[PDB]
């Protein structure tokens, strides 16, 4: 017995966690990347990158608290904890905003880790690696995010920050800097995602209310045994009842669950790539044919130039607080405003 | 409690929840008081 | 050199439904991008 | 106008009222299952 | 026999192509009355004073628009909750002016869609099924009935209800998140945890089931001739699937039974839809999302910022500058 | 409206290209 | 020779030496201890 | 202050009243 | 003139939606 | 299959097809070659994000 | 491109790696895919027997 | 230097056969895990040339 | 060039069975990958080296 | 027969066509590059290089 | 079924597991309290106390601009 | 019957459990901060 | 009056979803399908089919 | 050149509807 083949025996053993190969990339860097997190949005001020506090020993909650993202200052700048910036003061690395780079590569080498997961137990089970495949939507939306988008730009200050309301911070940063509402890759993903919920919720739905009666018992869940041949309900019924309900129906079972993997993934997959664009500021930021007449024409208003005048007016009176680096000065008679507010 | 060397689990989950109830009430009063509060 | 017949020619199907969706797919994407492409 | 009044309230109350006789008109037996209720 | 019993079988037929029911004679006229208008104005409805301040939003195709700025404008705010169909306005212009074809549409089109609800339901009891779809499809029922009526009511006028439109819906989205900071109130959270959720398990289940397609085709044609249609037998191998999701976290994390596995993918996006419905008409009621502004002083008593302070200033940029010329008074109270 | 010169003649290709591919998948399958 | 490149250099052997080395000879060494019978 | 104390007191009663009828019924042998 | 071909592919759409429901393929039972 | 010289001449280089040799081979060799690689890769990386600095030269467009 | 070619690189090397499964699972894999029958996962020699 | 270096490796992957377990690991004799391989140095050099 | 390469192609395209393509031990088409990869490998050194 | 998506897999195991569809999409890439530079040396402006 | 672990359910209703639990998972919890009471998780992380957000001759908040200087940055911040 | 006790699955529950009990008890006296 | 309108709305519509829960489930049971379908008296497979 | 705005819309057009016709016809042919 190799050495190699003795350790591939105790990696794929059948325990309660399974570890395989994969597992010496996921499980340090996930525990790494959520440890990391948890630390701070418990312990780690963002006051020197961002002038806030976003920890809980500061007094912020569960929708305050973020690992924000490091100083405009640094660049790109991997801010290793042995790197020049730190200099190996594990202090000034929690100060600079370490954690935010420190949790972005080890979640992506643990996202990686998981994937390859995916593929080595669908492997060793037997099936087909659709999971993993289904899973390239995630990943491609942390990759486009997290990474590239602050890639893209200035630093990884703009990338978004590990946290709730620093996820809204950036959300509402991109409709009112990128008019990311606007960019039809994010429409997609808007169709995919809300498709997958619809489809999920159809899908349940239907089978609970096609279900055969397999069992005397009000209770009709124990009418169901996994090494059982036949299908636990109709798909006649059902989809007699789609297409007379709503004009079309399912009639492949197996296209209608390839459908259910095929929306969402595509949605994440088609966001990513308006994220990517919206990297090097390539937006879907306006109309030109609109905002020509409006010049001209004071007396063309449509929705898209009222969403453009909201984005100016969150840009000028977000733009000091979210970026203190910049030392943005806006006198108040500078902000636009509409009439007595 | 009623078995021999054992605890009922029902009584281990009960103690459970109340404590983990009794931790987000206290993460819950902690928002009216002290950092955090507005006041 | 002989012209000799390829063995590994298959045929290409597209049922209907497959054109239904494809036909879907297509026109609401022209929907989506036209906008966009007249700018 | 008022004629499109008129029009509008005689077609919604047809069809209110072709909906409420229906469902009255023993709804309960139009069932695959037990028709007897 | 009768006349009248002739026409209930018919209407109640399981045999019609489309299924159309009591719910069905209420269903089609008002959705195919809201379709008509909904194209009509949509490509050249005349321009609509929303904000009743002689304003006019240009909202059809042949004014200028494109898909994505196109919308049926909402009726005015001079109206506000008032009904006001055709027969209430002097000329069809001013009916056009004043937005009545959204209130034409939106009323014809919530009725339509509770009878499709109900639709539903009727179907289901004239094919034998379980009834419960219809309890499903009420999600989005409400979340459509809160953004085209709870919410113009709670606010006092139609004015305020979603827009017939893509560029129109952002509108809404954006005011609605700088007057009741949505992102904050957590019924938004726990519906964008049902969004999520919802497509990650639509792509598990998906995923899973494609992974454990039984054998069936060769290689070179499309693996979903494997299913025929109305087979007595499983498709695919519930038992490898579950062997392979209680792997890949561990073993009771996993679903075995497929009906509980379906109940919970039913349940999960509805339960989710269902809360963010009522978040929004909660805020209808003008009950907004947390308020955590300036929740952090230092022992001087100076305000430091978190991320909610920098999410409030992005509100008040959007607040200051929505309907610039509607506000003649410092605050706006609806 | 001043639009774009090319977005008529690039919507109609967009629309009709994969139109056209599709329409001639379908209609040769059976062959 | 920079503070920079000794940093990179001390990371690569503390990166060895803290998780990969250490995590290598415990894999070998539990492997070891318990096989698996055939 | 005291009214804390005695409001986390009179918590803790009712909080223990149920469960203390719950388990006199499981370890007597109630009809639960 | 961009208003035809908005209104072309949204009819286009349409007709793709009147086609798949009264000229679908039939599901049978076989 | 149709004989040509230039098929003939080529023939050589593809008739060692499915050939392996036993066990490991040069996979540890090839072990240590994807490791300085990785560092290679490291170094440069580093160097281009301004991580690494080194004398003589500075990360800028005039060198 | 290159994150569209990540999905394409997943895509051939799970085609690649999972040729045999490509038609489908076995009409069987039953026995393997049981919890804890097999000491490894997936090696019908590492039954426990137990 | 890299074509040196490339040179050197081309002549030890033109003497030298792969492993028995290299090879039936990563499937040498289907063409797909060359495309799979390709396409992944090229999204490589892809986000390389990008940046 | 793309004109001559089309050419090619269609040559190529017409003569797809040639005698390169198939193994002489068994009698069915195949590439040996490694050796292939050893050989443009080696072009791929030289071409860089002089450029 | 195949999907769509699956034609490109006929010359999967056919390496004469194989090596034709790399020269057909080669002579593309090459015409391209041909091509989008004429159009470009056709409407470049050469006449202030600042 | 069991993968060879002992069920969860029959380990934590023993007594020998409450007994060392009883202890460990108190004693865990005051050790998050005495790290925080004892305010060693301030000069740990480098949070600013409710009283070194702004010191006496620093009002405005202290970005950092340095990109490599930072120890002295933070220091003349305080 | 006779299980071991110190298992992978032992060493998954601690890895993150030890840590949560810890900073919850943190999070706890966070609690009680004055400004 | 702003906790009175929105608690006793989202009661009014979680109500309503009672209504339509056991107005369905009142109708299935009274029509004896509330358990699901009889396969043997499934009522689609005795329907003409649709097209 | 001042030519017609819709001049390579139709030329396009022109040449790509009975191509496309052309084309349906002769790959279904044999079906
Ligand atoms: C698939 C899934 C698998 C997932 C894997 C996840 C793990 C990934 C591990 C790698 C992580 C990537 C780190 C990239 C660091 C970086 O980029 O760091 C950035 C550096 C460059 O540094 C930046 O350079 C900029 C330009 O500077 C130049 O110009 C300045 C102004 O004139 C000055 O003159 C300056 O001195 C001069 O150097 C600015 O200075 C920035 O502040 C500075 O940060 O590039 C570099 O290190 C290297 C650049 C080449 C390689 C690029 C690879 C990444 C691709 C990026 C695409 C970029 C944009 C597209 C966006 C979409
Ligand atoms: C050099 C890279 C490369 C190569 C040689 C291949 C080759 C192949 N792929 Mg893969 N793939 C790739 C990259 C590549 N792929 C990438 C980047 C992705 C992510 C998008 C995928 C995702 C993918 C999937 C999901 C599938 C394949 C499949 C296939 C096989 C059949 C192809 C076919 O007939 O489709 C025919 C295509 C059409 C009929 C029309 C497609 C037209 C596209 C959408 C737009 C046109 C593009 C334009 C003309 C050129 C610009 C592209 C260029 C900039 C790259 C074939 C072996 C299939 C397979 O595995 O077979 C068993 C399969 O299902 N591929
Ligand atoms: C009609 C119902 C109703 C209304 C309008 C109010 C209104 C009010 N209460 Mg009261 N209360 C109620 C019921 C109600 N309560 C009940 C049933 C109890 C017994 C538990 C209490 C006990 C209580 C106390 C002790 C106090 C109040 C207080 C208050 C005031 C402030 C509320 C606040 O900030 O809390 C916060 C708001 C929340 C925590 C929101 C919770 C959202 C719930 C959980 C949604 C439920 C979802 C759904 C129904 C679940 C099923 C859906 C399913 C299908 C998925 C306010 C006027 C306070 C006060 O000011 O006293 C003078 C005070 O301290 N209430
Ligand atoms: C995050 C945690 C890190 C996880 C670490 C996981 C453990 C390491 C996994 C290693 C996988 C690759 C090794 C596979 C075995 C093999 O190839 O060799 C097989 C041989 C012989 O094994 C024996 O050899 C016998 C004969 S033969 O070799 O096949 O010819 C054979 O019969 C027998 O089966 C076989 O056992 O084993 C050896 O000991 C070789 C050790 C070196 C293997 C490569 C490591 C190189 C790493 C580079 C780092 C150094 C460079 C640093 C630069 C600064
Ligand atoms: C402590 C180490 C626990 C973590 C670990 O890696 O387990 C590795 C194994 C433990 O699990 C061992 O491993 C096996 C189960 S499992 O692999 O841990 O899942 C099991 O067969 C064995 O009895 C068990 O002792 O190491 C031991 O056998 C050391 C004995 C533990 C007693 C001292 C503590
Ligand atoms: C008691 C809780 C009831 C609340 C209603 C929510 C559950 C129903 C939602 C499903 C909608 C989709 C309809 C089609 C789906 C469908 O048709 O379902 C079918 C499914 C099958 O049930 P059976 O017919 O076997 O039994 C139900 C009755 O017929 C008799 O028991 O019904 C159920 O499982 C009901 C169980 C609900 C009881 C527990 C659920 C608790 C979930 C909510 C908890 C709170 C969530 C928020 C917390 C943050
Ligand atoms: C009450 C009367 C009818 C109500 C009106 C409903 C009209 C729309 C009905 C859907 C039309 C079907 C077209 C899909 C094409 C079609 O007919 O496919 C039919 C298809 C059946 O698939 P099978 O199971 O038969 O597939 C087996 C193999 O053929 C796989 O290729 O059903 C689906 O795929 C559902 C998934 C997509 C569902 C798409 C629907 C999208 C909703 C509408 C989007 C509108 C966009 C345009 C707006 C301008
Ligand atoms: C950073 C870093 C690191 C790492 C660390 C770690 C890895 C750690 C950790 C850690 C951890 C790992 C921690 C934890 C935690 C936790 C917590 C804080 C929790 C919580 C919770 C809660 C609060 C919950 C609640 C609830 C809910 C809500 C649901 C149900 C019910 C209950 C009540 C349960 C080191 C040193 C390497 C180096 C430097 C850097
Ligand atoms: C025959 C011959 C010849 C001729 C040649 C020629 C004349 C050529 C050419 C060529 C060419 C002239 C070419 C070309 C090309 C092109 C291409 C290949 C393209 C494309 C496309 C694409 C792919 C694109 C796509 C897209 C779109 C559309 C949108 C946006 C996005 C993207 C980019 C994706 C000669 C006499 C000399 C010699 C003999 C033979
Ligand atoms: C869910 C869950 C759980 C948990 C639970 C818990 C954690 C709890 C609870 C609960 C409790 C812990 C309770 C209680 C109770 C009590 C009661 C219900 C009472 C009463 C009474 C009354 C009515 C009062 C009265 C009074 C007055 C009025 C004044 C005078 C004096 C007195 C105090 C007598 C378990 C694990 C089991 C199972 C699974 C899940
Ligand atoms: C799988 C990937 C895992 C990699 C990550 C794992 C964590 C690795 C941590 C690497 C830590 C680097 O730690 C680094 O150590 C060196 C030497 O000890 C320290 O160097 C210090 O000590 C040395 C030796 O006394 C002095 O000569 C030197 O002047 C001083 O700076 C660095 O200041 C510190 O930054
Ligand atoms: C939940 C996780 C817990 C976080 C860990 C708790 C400890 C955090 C660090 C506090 C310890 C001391 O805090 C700081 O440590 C760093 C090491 O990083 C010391 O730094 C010292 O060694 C490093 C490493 O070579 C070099 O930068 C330098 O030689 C010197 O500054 C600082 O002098 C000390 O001020
Ligand atoms: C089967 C269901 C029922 C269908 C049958 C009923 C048909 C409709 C009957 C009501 C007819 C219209 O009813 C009539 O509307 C007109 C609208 O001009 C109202 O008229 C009112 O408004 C108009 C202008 O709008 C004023 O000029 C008028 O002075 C005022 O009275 C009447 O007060 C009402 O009596
Ligand atoms: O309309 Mn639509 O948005 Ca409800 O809040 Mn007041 O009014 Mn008007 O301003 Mn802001
Ligand atoms: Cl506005
Ligand atoms: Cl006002
Ligand atoms: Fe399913």
């Amino acid at each position: 017995r190799g050495w190699f083949d003795v350790l591939d025996d105790w990696l794929k053993r059948d325990r309660f966690v399974f570890i395989g190969w994969s597992g010496l990339l996921l499980f340090p860097c996930a525990f790494m990347a959520l440890g990391g997190w948890l630390t701070g949005t418990t312990f780690v001020t963002s006051w020197y990158t961002h002038g806030l506090a976003s920890s809980y020993l500061e007094g912020a909650n569960f929708l305050t608290v973020a690992v924000s993202s490091p100083a405009d200052a640094f660049g790109h700048s991997l801010l290793f904890l042995w790197g020049p910036e730190a200099q190996g003061n594990l202090t000034r690395w929690f100060q600079i905003g370490g954690l935010w780079p420190f949790v972005a590569l080890h979640g992506a080498f643990g996202l990686i880790g998981f994937m390859l997961r995916q593929f080595e137990i669908s492997r060793l089970v037997g099936i087909r690696p659709y999971n993993a495949i289904a899973f390239s939507g995630p990943i491609a939306v942390f990759v486009s995010v997290f990474l590239m988008y602050p890639l893209g730009q200035s630093s990884w200050f703009f990338a978004p920050s590990f946290g709730v309301a620093g996820i809204f911070r950036f959300i509402l940063f991109l409709q009112g800097f990128h008019n990311w509402t606007l960019n039809p890759f994010h429409m997609m993903g808007v169709a995919g995602i809300l498709g997958g919920a619809l489809l999920c919720a159809i899908h349940g739905a239907t089978v609970e209310n096609t279900l055969f009666e397999d069992g005397e018992d009000s209770n009709t869940f124990r009418a169901f045994e996994p090494t059982q041949a036949e299908e636990t309900y109709s798909m006649v019924t059902a989809n007699r009842f789609w297409s007379q309900i709503f004009g079309i129906a399912f009639s492949n079972k197996r296209w209608l669950h390839f459908f259910m993997l095929f929306v969402p993934v595509t949605g994440l997959w088609m966001s990513s790539v308006g994220i990517v664009g919206l990297a090097l500021n390539l937006r879907a930021y306006d109309f030109v044919s609109q905002e020509l007449r409006a010049a001209e024409d004071p007396e063309f208003e449509t929705f898209y130039t009222k969403n453009i005048l909201l984005n100016e007016g969150m840009r000028a009176w977000m733009a000091p607080q979210d970026q203190p680096h910049e030392n943005f000065i806006f006198p108040e008679e500078v902000l636009p405003r509409g009439n007595a507010l | 409690m009623f078995a021999e060397g054992r605890i009922p689990l029902w009584v281990v989950g009960v103690v459970a929840g109340i404590g983990a109830i009794g931790v987000l009430g206290l993460f819950f009063y902690g928002a009216y008081a002290g950092l955090g509060s507005s006041m | 050199m002989d012209r000799n017949s390829n063995p590994n020619r298959q045929p290409v199907e597209l049922n209907r439904t497959s054109l239904y969706l494809g036909l879907l797919l297509v026109a609401v994407l022209g929907i989506l991008f036209s906008s966009y492409f007249f700018n | 106008m008022l004629t499109l009044k008129i029009a509008v309230y005689i077609v919604v109350g047809l069809f209110i009222s072709l909906f409420i006789f229906g469902f009255l008109s023993s709804d309960p037996t139009r069932n695959p299952g037990r028709k007897d209720f | 026999a009768s006349l009248w019993e002739q026409f209930c079988q018919w209407v109640t037929s399981t045999n019609n192509r489309i299924y159309v029911g009591w719910f069905g004679t209420l269903m089609i006229p008002t959705l195919l009355t809201a379709t008509t208008c909904f194209i009509i104005a949509f490509i050249a409805a005349p321009p609509v004073d929303i904000d009743g301040i002689r304003e006019p939003v240009a909202g059809s195709l042949l004014y200028g628009n494109n898909i994505i700025s196109g919308a049926v404008v909402p009726s005015s705010n001079a109206i506000g909750l008032h009904f006001y169909p055709i027969w209430e306005a002097a000329s069809l212009d001013e009916w056009l002016y004043n937005g009545g074809p959204y209130q034409l549409v939106v009323f014809h089109f919530l009725i339509g869609i509770f009878c499709y609800m109900g639709r539903q339901w009727e179907l289901s009891y004239r094919l034998g099924m379980r009834p419960w779809i219809c309890v499903a499809y009420s999600a989005p029922v409400s979340a459509a009935t809160a953004v085209f009526l709870i919410y113009p009511i709670g606010q006092g006028s139609f004015s305020e209800g979603m827009p017939l439109g893509i560029s129109g819906t952002f509108n809404f989205m954006i005011v609605f998140q700088a007057e009741h900071n949505i992102l904050m109130h957590p019924f938004h959270m726990l519906g964008v945890a049902g969004v999520f959720g919802g497509s990650l398990f639509s792509a598990m289940h998906g995923s899973l089931v494609t992974s454990s397609l039984v054998r069936e085709t060769t290689e070179v044609e499309s693996q979903n001739y494997g299913y025929k249609f109305g087979q007595e037998e499983e498709t695919y191998n519930i038992v490898a699937a579950h062997g392979y999701f209680g792997r890949l976290i561990f073993q009771y994390a996993s679903f075995n039974n497929s009906r509980s596995l379906h109940f919970f993918l039913g349940a999960w996006p509805v339960i989710g839809i269902w809360f963010t419905a009522m978040g929004v008409s909660t805020m209808a009621f003008n009950l907004n999302g947390f308020n955590f502004n300036q929740s952090i002083l230092d022992s001087q008593g100076r305000v430091i910022g978190t991320w909610a302070d920098v999410l409030n200033r992005a509100n008040i940029g959007f607040e200051v500058m929505h309907e610039r010329n509607a506000h003649n008074f410092p605050l706006d109270l609806a | 409206m001043q639009v774009n010169n090319l977005g008529f003649i690039a919507s109609i290709l967009f629309v009709l290209v994969p139109t056209v591919f599709l329409l001639i998948l379908f209609i040769q399958t059976g062959k | 020779m920079t503070p920079s490149l000794a940093n990179f250099l001390w990371s690569l052997v503390l990166g060895a030496a803290i998780v990969l080395i250490p995590a290598t000879v415990g894999l070998i060494f539990i492997s070891q201890k318990d096989k698996i019978t055939r | 202050n005291l009214e804390p104390i005695f409001q986390l007191t009179f918590l803790g009663l009712i909080v223990l009243a149920g469960p203390a009828v719950v388990f006199v019924l499981a370890f007597r042998g109630g009809d639960l | 003139m961009e208003s035809v071909a908005y209104i072309l592919v949204l009819t286009m759409a349409l007709a793709v939606l009147f086609f798949a429901i009264a000229f679908r393929e039939p599901p049978r039972i076989e | 299959a149709q004989r040509t010289r230039l098929g003939d001449i080529l023939r050589p280089l593809n008739s060692e097809y499915g050939k392996v040799v036993p066990g490991w081979g040069t996979t540890p060799v090839m072990g240590v070659f994807m490791a300085l690689f990785l560092v290679f890769l490291l170094i440069i990386l580093q160097i281009y994000n301004s991580s690494l600095i080194l004398e003589g030269f500075s990360v800028d467009w005039a060198g | 491109f290159a994150l569209l070619f990540f999905f394409g690189h997943i895509w051939h090397g799970s085609r690649t790696l999972f040729r045999d499964v490509f038609a489908g699972v076995d009409p069987g894999l039953e026995e393997q895919v049981e919890f804890g029958v097999f000491a490894k996962v997936g090696d019908l020699s590492t039954r426990k027997e137990a | 230097a890299a074509g040196i270096v490339g040179i050197i490796a081309g002549l030890f992957h033109l003497t030298v056969r792969p492993p028995e377990r290299l090879y039936k690991a990563l499937r040498m004799g289907n063409i797909e895990t060359v495309l799979s391989s390709s396409i992944a140095a090229v999204f490589f050099a892809a986000f390389v040339v990008a940046g | 060039l793309s004109g001559l390469l089309f050419l090619a192609a269609v040559w190529h395209w017409v003569f797809w069975d040639l005698e390169l393509f198939v193994d002489p031990r068994t009698g069915e088409s195949a590439l040996d990958l490694p050796k292939m990869f050893g050989i443009h490998l080696f072009l791929s050194g030289l071409l860089c080296f002089g450029f | 027969g195949l999907p769509w998506y699956r034609v490109h897999t006929v010359v999967l195991n056919d390496p004469g066509r194989l090596i034709s569809v790399h020269l057909m999409h080669t002579a593309l890439v090459a015409g391209w590059a041909g091509s989008m530079a004429l159009y470009e040396l056709a409407i470049f402006d050469s006449s202030d290089a600042v | 079924g069991t993968t060879g672990e002992r069920p969860f359910s029959d380990i934590v209703t023993s007594i020998r597991y409450w007994v060392i639990h009883s202890i460990t998972i108190p004693m865990l919890f005051i050790a998050g309290w005495l790290f925080v009471s004892t305010g060693l998780a301030y000069d740990a992380f480098g949070t600013p106390r409710p009283d070194e957000y702004f010191t006496q001759t620093r009002q405005e908040l202290p970005i950092l601009q340095e990109r490599y200087d930072i120890n002295q940055e933070i220091q003349e911040f305080n | 019957v006779t299980y071991p006790i110190f298992t992978v699955r032992w060493l998954a529950v601690h890895t993150l459990a030890v840590p949560s009990v810890f900073f919850v008890g943190a999070i706890a006296a966070m609690q009680f901060i004055q400004r | 009056r702003a906790w009175l309108a929105t608690s006793h709305f989202v009661l009014g519509f979680f109500f309503l979803v009672g209504h339509l829960w056991h107005a369905g489930r009142a109708r299935a049971a009274a029509a004896g399908f509330e358990k699901g379908i009889d396969r043997e008296t499934e009522p689609t497979l005795f329907m003409p089919d649709l097209d």
